[PDB]
């Protein structure tokens, strides 16, 4: 979505996560 | 020996060219190690079999030997997609070590085919053996970490001290926190579990470390472990120009019953390659080789001269070894010698090129005091370790090569350590000591090989 090229924040992982299994 | 592989040709190959990303050597063995420090029911082998997919083993055998110390390997290749559209991490896939180098797009990400980039290794053990495996050598066991954290749980649990004490001893910088089972885990919870992990990793290794929550059930976020694992870890700095040599962790004997004279195949010994590159055909010498008594018992070791008929490399076949992962060399050697992992603990290397052979070392050993980052319930003595005491059986650990040990004597802090098998290795090395508490073999010190009694290795 973003040029993430350094480092993430854990906020983005777990929000990536928590949208994984909430649409499926 | 292989198809859909890059081609291995010794004539065209170099020493000195060779480098731990080589797409040749990666392209059929691993080159790096990511041992896994984590816990059992917490997805410790669920998310190396999900990075690694699952393997079959070429030779395994009928009954397994020491399963509660075996250093286990996993390997994996980790590919990235060459097309700018595709976001990350999904342009970074990991999969067998069987695939080709090269493999269509499987995604809808506008075309773009994978190509490999790194071929990694999982040093995994059902235990803490890894701590005085690689505590003290260091030689190249690995050169990054795996720390794994459930989310059922709140942090830090009574299995999460040790670990972090573990990774604190074995003076590694490249730690990644996967963050597992955080699929039945409310938001809140993830949070706060998150803030309870910084706060107990605050001030120490693992500061600068992501904290990546995947399942690996399901397998999610793996890709993001894929990319720390290409960029937040480094290449280590590998030695291909020295004599090869190889510690022997498994060996089996692959003459399956009523078979053929003209199918008779040699011992074949899995192993650990610490510094070189073993070649097929090359003339390799271990030791001790064969250990026998005489007539009133006395020791004497014949080292076993053979030649590498093959090399293999989980279910590919190489033509040259380069340490980075379990590589099984198929020699010449009788397999009544190489049956049942009775080689296990032995140097395989160049002719002329190996260390000596002792049968007693006098060590200068730093007792522990207290079991490392255990939890002392109840029981104040239970964590105490207790000082050396004569005829007492340690297990001495002497980087990959395990041996056991019967204090003999100790002065004031140097011990004398008579091993049950005669083990090759030079003066000065760093080794580490375990004792029985119970149930298991748990790190109580190391030291340092002053001295020690020599055997000559007879020749005929």
């Amino acid at each position: 979505w973003a040029g993430s090229e350094r480092d993430y924040t854990y906020e983005e992982l777990l929000n990536r996560v928590f949208n994984i299994m909430r649409e499926k | 020996g292989q198809p859909h592989l890059s081609r291995q040709d010794l004539t065209t190959l170099d020493v000195t060219k060779l480098t731990p990303l080589s797409h040749e050597v990666i392209s059929r063995q691993a080159t790096i190690n990511i041992g896994t420090i984590g816990h059992v029911a917490h997805g410790k082998s669920t998310v190396v079999k999900a990075i690694s997919g699952v393997h079959t083993v070429r030779f395994k055998n009928e009954l397994e030997r020491n399963i509660t110390i075996k250093l286990g390997y996993a390997n994996a290749k980790i590919y990235k997609l060459d097309d700018p559209s595709c976001p990350r991490p999904e342009c970074y896939r990991s999969c067998g070590s069987s695939t080709p180098d090269e493999f269509p797009t499987d995604i809808p990400g506008t075309k773009g085919n994978f190509k490999l980039v790194r071929h990694v290794s999982f040093v995994d053990c059902p235990g803490h053996d890894i701590l005085m495996a690689t505590m003290l050598n260091g030689a190249a066991v690995m050169d990054a970490a795996l720390l794994l954290i459930a989310g059922n749980e709140s942090c830090p649990q009574p299995q999460t001290s040790e670990h972090l004490a573990a990774i604190e001893i074995m003076k590694l910088k490249h730690i990644l926190i996967l963050q597992n089972k955080i699929d039945l885990v409310k938001e809140s919870q993830a949070k706060e579990q998150y803030e309870q992990i910084l706060a107990f990793v605050q001030g120490t290794v693992a500061e600068g470390a992501p904290i990546i929550p995947i399942s690996a059930q399901l397998k999610y976020n793996i890709e993001v472990v894929c990319e720390y694992i290409v960029k937040k870890i480094p290449v280590p700095p590998r030695d291909f120009t020295s004599e090869p040599r190889l510690i022997v962790i498994r060996s089996f004997d692959v003459n399956k019953p009523g078979c053929e004279v003209d199918d008779l195949k040699g011992g074949v010994a899995g192993g650990s390659i610490l510094k070189g590159v073993l070649k097929v055909g090359q003339e390799i010498e271990v030791r001790p080789g064969i250990v026998s008594k005489d007539s009133e018992g006395k020791l004497m070791c014949k080292p076993i001269f053979s030649k590498i008929v093959s090399l293999f490399a989980e279910h590919n076949d190489l033509q040259y070894a380069a340490p980075g992962g379990l590589i099984g060399v198929g020699t010449k050697i009788d397999p009544t010698l190489c049956r049942a992992d009775r080689m296990v603990g032995q140097v395989l290397g160049a002719v002329g090129a190996l260390p000596e052979i002792f049968t007693e070392l006098e060590i200068s050993y730093f007792l522990l005091r207290r079991l490392l980052g255990v939890r002392t319930e109840g029981d104040k003595k239970a964590a105490k370790v207790q000082k050396l005491s004569k005829n007492e059986v340690l297990m001495v650990n002497i980087g990959s090569l395990s041996t056991g040990g019967r204090v003999s004597a100790v002065k004031a802090d140097l011990g004398k350590i008579v091993l049950t098998n005669p083990v090759c290795t030079e003066v000065g090395e760093k080794i580490a000591l375990s004792r029985r508490v119970e149930k298991h073999w748990r790190l109580i010190g190391w030291g340092q090989i002053r001295r020690g009694v020599t055997i000559k290795p007879t020749v005929d």
